[PDB]
């Protein structure tokens, strides 16, 4: 039930976590 | 669409991203292309909304400041989208889908029930500031038509009573099992899974040659 | 009826007058509304065509019933806003009845 | 004196005209007459203003009495409307 | 049912500088 | 933004006295050739009218808007 | 080289590649009825009052926008491009407040003319009209913006010709109002040009509010002396006192714009 | 003839039933030939879709291969980009909500499979902000994939580099539009641009860009895996492939089934989903592609089937293939009336014909439901409808006109009676 519970910052904070993976900028 | 400065809603209300928020703000900036920050106004404006639902004129000015854009540029973005609220928002902020698909499947039905339960007109916050009801448009998830999004909860396939039950859950306690409160899973033919009742083929199944 | 003069100085009564009779100059009244500082119909110039009656959007300028206004001096015939407004107040009851009778036709 | 207070003056060379003949001025000046008009209260956000009587009024305009801060005033009648 | 005098009503168009009454 | 009144050449006589009238305040003019503006299709023909009628003339060259390059795609350029 | 040949009603005009369909009509001499397109302002396509019909094409094209291509004959007076104007003018007028005898852009309206030449004899909008709330943009421009046809030339000028970047669109739907979100006056030189550039009389000049009406104004072409750019200007005089000074175009000196001081 | 086999059904994880997460995805074997495909070449990938002849899975129908082919032209020094619009504002498009929520990965490899086809530097996925929970699911999935190294520089153990991003929508149906998705991505107001500077030519941030319905991006990896032919066979002529069909409103079991395209309309409610609530004769009308497409009345429906060619013959659009059904128990005049209310609360207002026109039809439509308006007004709305259809900057004005046109086209007698009903009681 992951869908069943997430925080208001899930999308943003998860993304920040992904920032490291994010390939270099243009 | 005019912000007549009011003691409550005006820049005297100071706004600043929490040390934690500011962190988030940049995460947004680099997700967008380098040399491009303006593109992040919306995502940022959203975190100002995450910080505070009211998002007053002071908050938009800060957004423009952090994002170094013409302030109006932020004002235009906030006004265009319904997601942003330029006025105080109820803690729960329920929104009822009333497009034809939901109406055909009774969406209107739900409304009358919720107005009575919240004991308030549609469009304003309860005196308790507990809930705010608004007649929003198609919120997606039509297969499940009766529907009422509450801060993303997106409850679905709800019969009038169900909501009253949900509202009570919200009124006392929290996290009232958000989702379609009917036997069906996500979207599934109520009968079953005609589409695929067999087991899914595994990796490299019938992968074409070449 | 309230007491606010109908003319709002659009000045097309001046535009369509065939004889150049009506002279209008205007400025925003303190109220902020638009009114004519000077409205002068030169009746000796006027040929009583009745187009001004036609042209006015608010129908402020009307052809009144009275035909007996012969005057000893030429200057009396030139009419400023105060004479016409006074003429309007005197004959308003009949003017209203006359416009009442003919407006469906127009 | 008059609406826009025309005052041929004590030194003008035109005030000569009224000598032995009165001037045309107006009582019930309009400037104050609509100010004397009550504010038409309304329920709707926007309201019309035929001027009263349709064809016998002014080209109909819709006024936005949306802010109690200001009573909309039809540019034609000078009638203030109180939301 | 049961002598006028014509005049211009407009203001002075071009106001005129008044000389300083203070002598110098 | 209409340009149908910038097509034909016109020659206009010099402006003259417009004193206020004492009795009614109407503008009064002593110059007969004031309101007269004759319209001529080409610069050459208008110059001819001045020469044979003996009025002095000072022709002003037509100035037409310069071609301007526009393209909806160009402003979408974040670069510039 | 670089000279396509496009036909405007079969006139084989030749234009540099990259000229808009509206521009192609101009060199032949035809005028596309236009709102929201100003020569020295970016193309926006908001009004779409300029829809024309390139030959052998399913839909009509936006003149100000389509770069004319090779051998596309423009049909500016077709039976279609007139229903594409008879039906747009239906819309601009539908939400318009008819206070033309208040609108001091009475004879200076690019919206009555185009209605009066290219639009429709009568109205079918039996429904109700909308109203916006007049605000303060300053002491020079009177914005009776219930007049606005949302043509976004102000928002352009206020950003492109002058660098104010303040005026902006607010909201969506039929209550998009193009006014400053917070009431901050539009204080800048070059400010008064908005008056001249708004074809509607929504925002017009407050000093010259109701002193005159354009047919009367005798127009004498003269030179700006307030500043040393010597901007060309037209002094509009009625019965012998100047009523307004508005710009007249000089490519090199003031190209259609004049300062707040000299008007 | 539909009845696609479960095996052929591309989106197996539909309805979930299999871990939407990577380990479920590996059992799905979604990342099976990704390295090979990219290795084959970008030209090989577009050959696969050209052979597939796939049509746009979003409301507009265009050959998918040709659209991708357009920005396959050599780079001019600006990074090419991929934009995936997960926004689906159209009513009845819960179609996409599934792939995103249930099978996020399929779309992730759809993105890189598609990316090398257009040589995109990176892909931005605009999921509607309404779906916050949905977003939570995809970036968890995107995070898994990079951790694996499936995406990122040297993605899938290959020379090619790709980065996938998710962008927050803000409750706008118009954001969905191709030129307007971009502007929202750009951060300006969501107002469409004109087509003359085409999306490939002027991209987001002035860099060539391409926009695909999430379904379109998702099927590209499986179509390359199964080959264009396999996919090509299921379709009908130009029409081809299985497209998810959502049936909502007045049906016994409303559900989204990815059954085959070219399905008799009578068959999909009768055989899958749920037979029309109240009986197949209790069908006042069918909305095949969602609100934008014109509704078709019952006599036309079973005769016609769900494929874009057949529908355009029928004067209606396959669109998002969202089937909305209206029993004889509904006031259509009010049903379509709320869709016009759906469009007045939503059109951007950038263009004159949509701004005033859609509001004008809304006012007339509300009077029509009451019956206050006279019978002559009904063809008046016809004429207002086509003024807005061909003059609008984007397609939404195209879309607003069609339901109005459908109501007048097949239900003109009913509206006249509502006209008559009010006149009688005075
Ligand atoms: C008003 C409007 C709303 C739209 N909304 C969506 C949407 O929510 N999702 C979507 O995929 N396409 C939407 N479209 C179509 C897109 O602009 C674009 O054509 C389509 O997404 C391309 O997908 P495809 O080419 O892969 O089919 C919309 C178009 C218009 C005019
Ligand atoms: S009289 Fe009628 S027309 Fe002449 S100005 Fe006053 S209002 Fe306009
Ligand atoms: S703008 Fe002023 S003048 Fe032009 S039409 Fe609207 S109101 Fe009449
Ligand atoms: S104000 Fe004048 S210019 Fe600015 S939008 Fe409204 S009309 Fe176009
Ligand atoms: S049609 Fe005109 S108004 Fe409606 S959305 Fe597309 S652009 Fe904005
Ligand atoms: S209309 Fe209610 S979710 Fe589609
Ligand atoms: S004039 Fe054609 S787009 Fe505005
Ligand atoms: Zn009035």
């Amino acid at each position: 039930l992951q869908h069943h519970d997430y925080n208001t910052y899930t999308f943003l904070d998860l993304n920040l976590d992904l920032s490291k993976f994010r390939l270099p900028q243009p | 669409f005019v912000h007549r400065d009011t003691p409550e809603n005006n820049p005297d209300t100071p706004f600043d991203f929490t040390p934690e928020n500011y962190k988030r703000i940049e995460a947004i900036v680099k997700n967008y292309p380098e040399g491009h920050q303006a593109a992040a106004v919306l995502p940022v404006l959203d975190l100002a909304q995450r910080q505070n639902g009211w998002l007053p004129i002071s908050a938009m000015n800060k957004v423009a400041e952090v994002l170094q854009v013409p302030p109006m540029r932020v004002y235009e973005v906030a006004t265009f989208y319904t997601m942003y609220n330029r006025k105080p928002v109820g803690k729960y902020h329920i929104q009822v889908c009333t497009t034809t698909p939901c109406m055909l499947r009774d969406s209107d039905s739900i409304l009358e029930t919720l107005q009575r339960k919240l004991g308030i007109k549609v469009g304003e916050t309860t005196p308790d500031k507990l809930f705010t009801l608004i007649e929003v448009e198609c919120l997606g998830a039509c297969v499940n038509a009766p529907m009422v999004q509450i801060n993303d909860n997106y409850y679905e396939d709800l019969t009038p009573k169900d909501i009253e039950e949900i509202i009570d859950e919200l009124k006392a306690g929290k996290v009232p099992k958000p989702g379609p409160r009917s036997g069906r899973f996500c979207c599934e033919p109520a009968g079953g899974l005609t589409s695929l009742t067999e087991p899914p083929k595994g990796p490299g199944f019938g992968v074409q040659a070449g | 009826p309230s007491g606010e003069e109908r003319c709002i100085a659009c000045k097309l009564c001046e535009a369509i007058c065939p004889a150049q009779a009506i002279t209008i100059e205007a400025e925003p009244r303190a109220d902020g509304s638009r009114r004519t500082t000077r409205y002068d119909i030169d009746m000796t110039k006027c040929i009583y065509c009745g187009f001004c009656q036609e042209a006015c959007p608010v129908d402020a300028i009307v052809e009144g019933p009275n035909f007996e206004f012969s005057t000893e001096t030429h200057e009396e015939l030139l009419y400023n806003k105060e004479k016409l407004l006074n003429n309007g107040d005197k004959w308003e009851a009949e003017i209203a009845a006359n416009i009442q009778a003919d407006y469906l036709y127009r | 004196i008059t609406h826009t207070g025309q005052v041929y003056d004590e030194k003008d060379y035109r005030r000569v005209r009224f000598v032995d003949r009165q001037k045309e001025v107006n009582e019930n000046f309009a400037i104050d007459l609509i100010a004397q008009q009550p504010v038409n209260e309304v329920e709707h956000r926007i309201i019309a203003c035929d001027g009263g009587g349709g064809a016998l009024g002014h080209p109909k305009v819709y006024i936005n009495l949306d802010k109690e801060t200001k009573t909309g005033t039809c540019g034609y009648c000078g009638l203030q409307f109180k939301q | 049912p049961t002598q006028y005098v014509p005049y211009s009503t407009t203001r002075k168009k071009i106001h005129e500088w008044v000389p300083p009454s203070t002598p110098y | 933004s209409g340009v149908n009144n910038t097509k034909k050449w016109k020659m206009e006589f010099d402006t003259r006295e417009r004193w206020e009238n004492p009795l009614m305040g109407w503008a009064s003019t002593a110059d007969p050739l004031s309101n007269m503006v004759l319209t001529f299709s080409a610069k050459e023909d208008a110059i001819a009218f001045a020469e044979k009628n003996g009025w002095s003339y000072d022709v002003e060259e037509k100035k037409v808007p310069k071609p301007k390059s526009k393209s909806y795609g160009a402003n979408f350029s974040w670069n510039k | 080289s670089n000279l396509i040949e496009v036909f405007v009603d079969g006139q084989s005009v030749m234009v540099e590649p990259g000229t808009t369909v509206l521009q192609a009509c101009e060199k032949v001499g035809m005028q596309i009825p236009r709102f929201c397109y100003h020569e020295r302002l970016s193309v926006a396509g908001n009004c779409r009052m300029c829809l024309v019909e390139i030959e052998k094409a399913p839909k009509v094209v936006a003149a100000c926008a389509m770069p004319v291509m090779k051998g596309w004959n423009i049909l500016t007076n077709s039976e279609k491009s007139k229903k594409a104007r008879e039906g747009v003018m239906e819309f601009l007028l539908a939400n318009h407040p008819l206070d033309c005898p208040i609108c001091d852009q009475g004879g200076e309206c690019d919206l009555q003319d185009q209605s009066m030449m290219f639009g429709s004899d009568r109205s079918r909008f039996l429904e109700g009209k909308r109203a916006v709330e007049d605000k303060n943009i300053g002491p020079l421009v009177k914005t009776i913006m219930t007049r606005c046809i949302q043509c976004t030339r102000c928002i352009r000028f206020a950003s492109e010709i002058a660098g104010v970047d303040d005026l902006g669109t607010t909201g969506r739907g039929n209550d998009m109002q193009v006014g400053t979100y917070i009431e901050k006056m539009f204080m800048s030189e070059l400010s008064g040009n908005v008056i001249d550039i708004c074809p509607v009389g929504a925002l017009t000049s407050k000093p010259y509010a109701f002193t005159a009406r354009p047919w009367e104004t005798r127009k004498t072409e003269s030179i700006d002396v307030m500043d040393a750019v010597g901007s060309n200007i037209v002094v509009s005089t009625r019965t012998g006192e100047v009523m307004r000074i508005l710009p007249r175009m000089h490519e090199d000196i003031n190209e259609e714009w004049i300062s707040d001081k000299t008007r | 003839f539909g009845s696609l086999k479960d095996e052929d059904r591309i989106f197996t994880n539909l309805y979930g039933r299999h871990d939407w997460r990577l380990k479920g995805a590996l059992r799905r074997g979604d990342w099976y030939k990704t390295k090979e495909i990219l290795l084959k070449g970008p030209d090989w990938i577009l050959g696969e879709m050209k052979t597939s002849g796939l049509r746009g899975r979003g409301g507009a129908g265009f050959p998918t291969g040709l659209k991708w082919s357009f920005m396959n032209k050599p780079s001019d020094g600006r990074p090419k980009y991929l934009v995936v619009n997960a926004d689906e504002g159209e009513p009845g498009t819960c179609k996409d909500r599934e792939i995103m929520r249930h099978d996020p990965h399929k779309l992730v490899e759809g993105c890189l499979v598609g990316g090398r086809a257009m040589g995109a530097r990176a892909a931005y996925i605009y999921i509607r902000g309404e779906f916050y929970n949905e977003a939570s699911n995809l970036q968890v999935a995107i995070r898994e994939a990079y951790e694996a190294g499936l995406i990122g520089k040297n993605a899938c153990g290959s020379d090619y580099d790709f980065d996938v991003f998710v962008v927050r929508g803000a409750g706008a149906y118009i954001c969905g539009e191709e030129t307007a998705l971009i502007e929202s991505i750009e951060g300006k107001q969501g107002k469409p641009r004109l087509k003359p500077p085409f999306p490939a030519d002027v991209g987001v941030f002035g860099c060539p860009t391409t926009v695909a319905n999430v379904e379109t991006v998702a099927v590209s990896p499986t179509i390359c895996r199964r080959g264009g032919t396999w996919f090509a066979g299921f379709g009908r002529e130009r029409n081809s492939g299985t497209k998810l069909f959502n049936i909502s409103g007045h049906v016994n079991h409303p559900c989204t089934v990815e059954e085959e395209m070219s399905v008799p309309l009578k068959e999909l409610i009768e055989k899958h989903a749920g037979g029309v609530t109240g009986g197949w004769d209790n069908l006042l009308a069918v909305i095949p592609g969602g609100s934008s497409t014109p509704l078709i009345p019952k006599s036309v429906c079973e005769t016609v089937l769900m494929d874009f060619d057949a529908l355009v013959q029928a004067q209606t659009g396959l669109g998002t293939a969202a089937v909305i059904v209206m029993d004889r128990s509904t006031d259509i005049v009010k049903a379509i009336a709320r869709l016009i209310e759906f469009y007045k609360h939503e059109s951007c207002g950038q263009c004159t014909p949509c701004r005033e026109g859609v509001d004008w039809m809304n006012k007339v439509m509300a009077r029509f439901v009451k019956g206050d308006a006279r019978p002559a007004e009904i063809d008046s709305l016809w004429e207002i409808s086509k003024q807005i259809e061909g003059h609008t900057i984007c397609a939404l004005g195209d879309g607003a006109a069609w339901p109005v046109q459908g109501l007048i086209r097949h239900f003109r007698p009913e509206l006249e009676d509502r006209m008559q009903r009010f006149a009688q009681q005075h």
